[PDB]
Protein backbone atom coordinates (compact mmCIF):
# COMPACT_ATOMS: atom_id res chain seq x y z
CA UNK A 1 0.00 0.00 0.00
CA UNK A 2 1.65 3.21 -1.17
CA UNK A 3 -0.75 5.56 0.63
CA UNK A 4 -2.53 4.89 3.92
CA UNK A 5 -4.74 7.60 5.42
CA UNK A 6 -5.45 7.90 9.14
CA UNK A 7 -6.44 10.48 11.70
CA UNK A 8 -10.11 10.79 10.79
CA UNK A 9 -12.92 10.52 13.26
CA UNK A 10 -15.89 12.29 14.79
CA UNK A 11 -15.34 15.94 15.69
CA UNK A 12 -17.62 18.70 16.90
CA UNK A 13 -18.22 21.65 14.59
CA UNK A 14 -15.59 24.31 15.16
CA UNK A 15 -13.01 21.75 16.25
CA UNK A 16 -9.86 20.68 14.49
CA UNK A 17 -8.44 17.42 13.22
CA UNK A 18 -5.12 16.47 11.62
CA UNK A 19 -5.21 13.76 8.96
CA UNK A 20 -2.09 11.79 8.14
CA UNK A 21 -1.11 9.76 5.15
CA UNK A 22 1.76 7.33 5.43
CA UNK A 23 3.63 7.38 2.14
CA UNK A 24 5.61 4.26 1.23
CA UNK A 25 8.37 3.71 -1.28
CA UNK A 26 8.98 6.67 -3.54
CA UNK A 27 5.38 7.78 -3.95
CA UNK A 28 6.37 11.38 -3.21
CA UNK A 29 8.60 11.46 -6.26
CA UNK A 30 5.58 11.91 -8.54
CA UNK A 31 6.09 15.50 -7.37
CA UNK A 32 2.55 16.33 -6.29
CA UNK A 33 0.50 15.09 -3.35
CA UNK A 34 -3.09 15.98 -2.65
CA UNK A 35 -6.10 15.44 -0.50
CA UNK A 36 -9.55 15.15 -1.94
CA UNK A 37 -12.78 14.15 -0.27
CA UNK A 38 -16.11 12.60 -1.10
CA UNK A 39 -19.15 13.65 0.93
CA UNK A 40 -22.34 11.54 0.96
CA UNK A 41 -24.12 11.71 -2.38
CA UNK A 42 -21.52 14.08 -3.86
CA UNK A 43 -18.62 13.67 -6.26
CA UNK A 44 -14.99 13.64 -5.23
CA UNK A 45 -13.68 17.17 -4.65
CA UNK A 46 -10.07 18.40 -4.52
CA UNK A 47 -9.25 19.84 -1.08
CA UNK A 48 -5.53 20.68 -0.96
CA UNK A 49 -2.32 20.00 -2.82
CA UNK A 50 1.40 20.41 -2.41
CA UNK A 51 4.11 20.02 -5.02
CA UNK A 52 7.76 19.07 -4.67
CA UNK A 53 8.73 22.73 -4.59
CA UNK A 54 6.63 23.14 -1.45
CA UNK A 55 3.93 25.12 -3.26
CA UNK A 56 0.43 24.57 -1.87
CA UNK A 57 -3.07 25.24 -3.11
CA UNK A 58 -6.52 24.84 -1.63
CA UNK A 59 -10.16 24.55 -2.56
CA UNK A 60 -11.91 27.89 -2.02
CA UNK A 61 -14.14 26.32 0.63
CA UNK A 62 -11.15 25.29 2.81
CA UNK A 63 -8.61 28.04 2.12
CA UNK A 64 -7.61 29.62 5.43
CA UNK A 65 -8.93 26.66 7.46
CA UNK A 66 -6.92 23.71 6.08
CA UNK A 67 -3.15 23.37 5.74
CA UNK A 68 -1.36 20.67 3.76
CA UNK A 69 2.23 19.76 4.56
CA UNK A 70 4.55 16.80 4.35
CA UNK A 71 7.51 15.44 6.24
CA UNK A 72 9.94 12.72 5.12
CA UNK A 73 7.32 9.96 5.00
CA UNK A 74 3.90 11.50 5.73
CA UNK A 75 1.46 13.96 4.13
CA UNK A 76 -0.66 15.89 6.62
CA UNK A 77 -3.94 17.77 6.38
CA UNK A 78 -4.46 20.11 9.33
CA UNK A 79 -8.19 20.92 9.36
CA UNK A 80 -9.25 23.80 11.61
CA UNK A 81 -12.65 25.38 12.20
CA UNK A 82 -14.42 22.29 10.96
CA UNK A 83 -17.92 22.60 9.49
CA UNK A 84 -20.69 20.03 9.03
CA UNK A 85 -20.11 20.24 5.27
CA UNK A 86 -16.55 19.03 5.78
CA UNK A 87 -18.02 15.62 6.59
CA UNK A 88 -16.61 13.23 3.99
CA UNK A 89 -14.24 10.39 3.34
CA UNK A 90 -10.84 12.03 2.87
CA UNK A 91 -8.26 10.56 0.46
CA UNK A 92 -4.60 11.26 -0.04
CA UNK A 93 -3.22 10.94 -3.53
CA UNK A 94 -0.13 11.39 -5.65
CA UNK A 95 -0.08 12.55 -9.21
CA UNK A 96 0.84 14.85 -12.01
CA UNK A 97 -0.54 17.74 -13.98
CA UNK A 98 -1.81 16.90 -17.43
CA UNK A 99 -2.59 18.47 -20.79
CA UNK A 100 -5.30 20.85 -19.50
CA UNK A 101 -4.66 23.73 -17.10
CA UNK A 102 -6.18 23.46 -13.64
CA UNK A 103 -6.57 19.68 -13.54
CA UNK A 104 -4.61 17.05 -11.63
CA UNK A 105 -4.23 13.41 -12.63
CA UNK A 106 -3.92 11.28 -9.51
CA UNK A 107 -2.16 8.00 -10.24
CA UNK A 108 -2.26 6.65 -6.69
CA UNK A 109 -4.77 7.24 -3.93
CA UNK A 110 -5.47 5.70 -0.55
CA UNK A 111 -8.45 3.87 0.89
CA UNK A 112 -9.67 6.96 2.69
CA UNK A 113 -10.31 8.10 6.25
CA UNK A 114 -13.79 9.08 7.39
CA UNK A 115 -14.26 12.56 8.88
CA UNK A 116 -17.60 13.36 10.51
CA UNK A 117 -18.30 16.86 11.81
CA UNK A 118 -21.29 16.95 14.13
CA UNK A 119 -23.29 19.82 15.60
CA UNK B 1 -13.61 -7.97 -27.53
CA UNK B 2 -12.39 -7.79 -23.95
CA UNK B 3 -10.04 -5.09 -22.71
CA UNK B 4 -8.65 -4.56 -19.22
CA UNK B 5 -8.75 -1.33 -17.20
CA UNK B 6 -6.40 -0.92 -14.26
CA UNK B 7 -5.26 1.68 -11.77
CA UNK B 8 -1.62 1.47 -10.74
CA UNK B 9 -2.41 -0.18 -7.41
CA UNK B 10 -5.94 -1.42 -8.08
CA UNK B 11 -7.48 -4.62 -9.34
CA UNK B 12 -7.74 -5.24 -13.05
CA UNK B 13 -11.31 -4.92 -14.30
CA UNK B 14 -12.43 -6.52 -17.55
CA UNK B 15 -14.79 -4.88 -20.04
CA UNK B 16 -16.51 -6.19 -23.15
CA UNK B 17 -16.19 -3.50 -25.81
CA UNK B 18 -16.34 -3.02 -29.55
CA UNK B 19 -13.40 -1.46 -31.43
CA UNK B 20 -15.89 1.22 -32.55
CA UNK B 21 -16.84 2.13 -28.95
CA UNK B 22 -16.00 5.70 -28.03
CA UNK B 23 -13.83 6.44 -25.03
CA UNK B 24 -16.94 8.08 -23.56
CA UNK B 25 -18.69 4.71 -23.88
CA UNK B 26 -15.85 2.89 -22.11
CA UNK B 27 -15.89 5.47 -19.31
CA UNK B 28 -19.62 4.97 -18.88
CA UNK B 29 -18.89 1.28 -18.29
CA UNK B 30 -16.07 2.04 -15.85
CA UNK B 31 -18.45 4.30 -13.91
CA UNK B 32 -20.85 1.36 -13.54
CA UNK B 33 -18.09 -0.78 -12.00
CA UNK B 34 -16.00 1.65 -9.93
CA UNK B 35 -18.42 4.58 -9.39
CA UNK B 36 -16.05 7.27 -10.74
CA UNK B 37 -17.88 9.79 -12.96
CA UNK B 38 -16.68 9.82 -16.58
CA UNK B 39 -15.52 13.45 -16.23
CA UNK B 40 -13.18 12.43 -13.37
CA UNK B 41 -11.72 9.44 -15.22
CA UNK B 42 -8.80 9.72 -17.55
CA UNK B 43 -7.72 6.65 -19.49
CA UNK B 44 -4.09 6.40 -20.61
CA UNK B 45 -2.87 4.09 -23.33
CA UNK B 46 0.50 4.22 -25.10
CA UNK B 47 1.42 7.19 -22.92
CA UNK B 48 -1.50 9.24 -24.28
CA UNK B 49 -4.68 10.48 -22.69
CA UNK B 50 -7.62 8.93 -24.54
CA UNK B 51 -9.97 11.65 -25.81
CA UNK B 52 -13.68 11.06 -25.27
CA UNK B 53 -14.99 11.72 -28.79
CA UNK B 54 -12.60 9.15 -30.30
CA UNK B 55 -13.05 5.40 -30.65
CA UNK B 56 -10.95 2.53 -29.37
CA UNK B 57 -10.00 1.81 -33.00
CA UNK B 58 -8.60 5.33 -33.34
CA UNK B 59 -5.98 4.55 -30.70
CA UNK B 60 -5.26 1.06 -32.12
CA UNK B 61 -6.56 -0.52 -28.91
CA UNK B 62 -7.00 -4.22 -29.59
CA UNK B 63 -8.12 -7.34 -27.73
CA UNK B 64 -6.48 -7.88 -24.32
CA UNK B 65 -5.15 -4.30 -24.21
CA UNK B 66 -4.90 -2.82 -20.71
CA UNK B 67 -6.00 0.80 -20.27
CA UNK B 68 -4.54 2.78 -17.37
CA UNK B 69 -7.16 4.53 -15.22
CA UNK B 70 -6.24 7.67 -13.31
CA UNK B 71 -8.39 10.04 -11.29
CA UNK B 72 -8.81 13.50 -12.76
CA UNK B 73 -9.80 16.32 -10.39
CA UNK B 74 -10.10 20.08 -10.77
CA UNK B 75 -7.35 21.56 -8.63
CA UNK B 76 -4.71 24.24 -8.94
CA UNK C 1 -1.86 28.80 -19.04
CA UNK C 2 -0.16 31.60 -17.14
CA UNK C 3 3.22 31.07 -15.51
CA UNK C 4 5.77 33.50 -14.14
CA UNK C 5 9.51 33.76 -14.73
CA UNK C 6 11.82 35.70 -12.41
CA UNK C 7 15.46 36.23 -11.91
CA UNK C 8 16.20 36.57 -8.19
CA UNK C 9 16.59 40.37 -8.33
CA UNK C 10 14.71 41.11 -11.56
CA UNK C 11 11.28 41.87 -12.85
CA UNK C 12 8.71 39.13 -12.94
CA UNK C 13 7.69 38.25 -16.47
CA UNK C 14 4.41 36.53 -17.22
CA UNK C 15 4.27 33.95 -19.99
CA UNK C 16 1.45 32.22 -21.84
CA UNK C 17 2.39 28.56 -22.10
CA UNK C 18 0.77 25.27 -22.67
CA UNK C 19 1.28 22.45 -20.16
CA UNK C 20 2.77 20.39 -22.99
CA UNK C 21 5.21 23.16 -23.98
CA UNK C 22 8.84 22.12 -23.85
CA UNK C 23 11.42 24.02 -21.86
CA UNK C 24 13.00 24.89 -25.19
CA UNK C 25 9.68 26.49 -26.23
CA UNK C 26 9.52 28.34 -22.90
CA UNK C 27 12.99 29.77 -23.49
CA UNK C 28 11.87 30.81 -26.98
CA UNK C 29 8.95 32.69 -25.39
CA UNK C 30 11.31 34.40 -22.94
CA UNK C 31 13.49 35.42 -25.88
CA UNK C 32 10.41 36.89 -27.59
CA UNK C 33 9.38 38.84 -24.50
CA UNK C 34 12.70 39.82 -22.95
CA UNK C 35 15.18 39.51 -25.81
CA UNK C 36 17.42 37.02 -23.98
CA UNK C 37 18.92 34.39 -26.33
CA UNK C 38 17.84 30.91 -25.23
CA UNK C 39 21.46 29.71 -25.05
CA UNK C 40 21.99 32.24 -22.23
CA UNK C 41 18.95 31.02 -20.27
CA UNK C 42 18.80 28.46 -17.50
CA UNK C 43 15.39 27.82 -15.95
CA UNK C 44 15.07 26.46 -12.43
CA UNK C 45 12.09 25.07 -10.57
CA UNK C 46 12.22 23.59 -7.07
CA UNK C 47 15.99 24.05 -7.11
CA UNK C 48 16.51 21.93 -10.25
CA UNK C 49 17.59 23.02 -13.71
CA UNK C 50 14.91 22.22 -16.30
CA UNK C 51 16.12 20.40 -19.43
CA UNK C 52 15.23 21.72 -22.88
CA UNK C 53 13.66 18.52 -24.18
CA UNK C 54 11.16 18.14 -21.30
CA UNK C 55 7.70 19.68 -21.04
CA UNK C 56 6.33 21.83 -18.25
CA UNK C 57 3.99 19.01 -17.28
CA UNK C 58 6.93 16.55 -17.22
CA UNK C 59 8.22 18.64 -14.32
CA UNK C 60 4.78 18.72 -12.67
CA UNK C 61 4.74 22.52 -13.08
CA UNK C 62 1.21 23.84 -12.58
CA UNK C 63 -0.50 27.09 -13.51
CA UNK C 64 0.90 30.27 -11.93
CA UNK C 65 4.15 28.58 -10.96
CA UNK C 66 7.23 30.77 -10.89
CA UNK C 67 10.33 29.61 -12.69
CA UNK C 68 13.65 31.09 -11.73
CA UNK C 69 15.75 32.34 -14.60
CA UNK C 70 19.53 32.48 -14.31
CA UNK C 71 21.82 33.68 -17.06
CA UNK D 1 12.89 -4.41 -32.42
CA UNK D 2 11.75 -0.82 -31.73
CA UNK D 3 9.60 0.31 -28.81
CA UNK D 4 8.35 3.81 -28.00
CA UNK D 5 8.75 5.81 -24.78
CA UNK D 6 6.63 8.83 -24.01
CA UNK D 7 5.68 11.01 -21.09
CA UNK D 8 2.02 11.95 -20.78
CA UNK D 9 2.41 15.38 -22.44
CA UNK D 10 5.66 14.93 -24.35
CA UNK D 11 6.42 13.69 -27.83
CA UNK D 12 7.42 10.06 -28.26
CA UNK D 13 10.92 8.69 -28.79
CA UNK D 14 11.96 5.26 -29.98
CA UNK D 15 14.45 2.80 -28.57
CA UNK D 16 16.04 -0.21 -30.21
CA UNK D 17 15.53 -3.14 -27.84
CA UNK D 18 15.36 -6.94 -27.57
CA UNK D 19 12.80 -8.99 -25.62
CA UNK D 20 15.54 -10.02 -23.17
CA UNK D 21 16.42 -6.40 -22.35
CA UNK D 22 15.85 -5.59 -18.71
CA UNK D 23 13.90 -2.54 -17.61
CA UNK D 24 17.23 -1.37 -16.17
CA UNK D 25 18.74 -1.60 -19.66
CA UNK D 26 15.75 0.28 -21.10
CA UNK D 27 16.27 3.07 -18.56
CA UNK D 28 19.94 3.19 -19.57
CA UNK D 29 18.85 3.56 -23.22
CA UNK D 30 16.50 6.39 -22.19
CA UNK D 31 19.37 8.16 -20.41
CA UNK D 32 21.46 7.83 -23.56
CA UNK D 33 18.72 9.41 -25.67
CA UNK D 34 17.15 11.91 -23.23
CA UNK D 35 19.77 12.54 -20.54
CA UNK D 36 17.44 11.40 -17.73
CA UNK D 37 19.31 9.28 -15.15
CA UNK D 38 17.68 5.86 -14.63
CA UNK D 39 16.99 6.67 -10.99
CA UNK D 40 14.81 9.61 -12.14
CA UNK D 41 12.63 7.39 -14.37
CA UNK D 42 9.36 5.67 -13.50
CA UNK D 43 8.14 3.48 -16.35
CA UNK D 44 4.55 2.28 -16.74
CA UNK D 45 3.00 -0.24 -19.10
CA UNK D 46 -0.37 -2.00 -18.88
CA UNK D 47 -1.22 0.09 -15.82
CA UNK D 48 1.74 -1.38 -13.90
CA UNK D 49 5.00 0.14 -12.82
CA UNK D 50 7.81 -1.82 -14.47
CA UNK D 51 10.46 -3.30 -12.16
CA UNK D 52 14.13 -2.82 -13.04
CA UNK D 53 15.07 -6.48 -12.70
CA UNK D 54 12.42 -7.80 -15.06
CA UNK D 55 12.73 -7.92 -18.83
CA UNK D 56 10.50 -6.52 -21.55
CA UNK D 57 9.25 -10.00 -22.45
CA UNK D 58 8.38 -10.50 -18.77
CA UNK D 59 5.76 -7.75 -19.26
CA UNK D 60 4.61 -8.92 -22.73
CA UNK D 61 5.94 -5.64 -24.15
CA UNK D 62 5.96 -6.16 -27.90
CA UNK D 63 7.38 -4.45 -30.95
CA UNK D 64 6.15 -0.85 -31.18
CA UNK D 65 4.57 -0.89 -27.72
CA UNK D 66 4.79 2.49 -25.96
CA UNK D 67 6.09 2.74 -22.43
CA UNK D 68 4.77 5.58 -20.31
CA UNK D 69 7.57 7.60 -18.67
CA UNK D 70 6.97 9.55 -15.47
CA UNK D 71 9.79 11.55 -13.93
CA UNK D 72 10.88 11.08 -10.34
CA UNK D 73 10.94 14.61 -8.94
CA UNK D 74 12.44 15.90 -5.72
CA UNK D 75 12.70 19.38 -4.27
CA UNK D 76 16.25 20.72 -4.32
CL1 LIG E 1 -5.99 16.07 15.70
CL1 LIG F 1 -13.36 17.52 -10.30
MG1 LIG G 1 -22.67 27.40 3.61
MG1 LIG H 1 0.13 4.71 -18.42
MG1 LIG I 1 11.55 34.51 -31.31
MG1 LIG J 1 13.43 15.79 -27.58
NA1 LIG K 1 -22.57 5.23 -16.61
Amino acid sequence: VQLQESGGGLVQAGGSLRLSCAASGSIFDLGRMGWYRQAPGKEREFVAGIDYGGNTNYADSVKGRFTISRDNDTVYLQMNSLKPEDTAVYYCAAGIVGDVVGWIYYLYWGQGTQVTVSS
Amino acid sequence: MQIFVKTLTGKTITLEVEPSDTIENVKAKIQDKEGIPPDQQRLIFAGRQLEDGRTLSDYNIQRESTLHLVLRLRGG
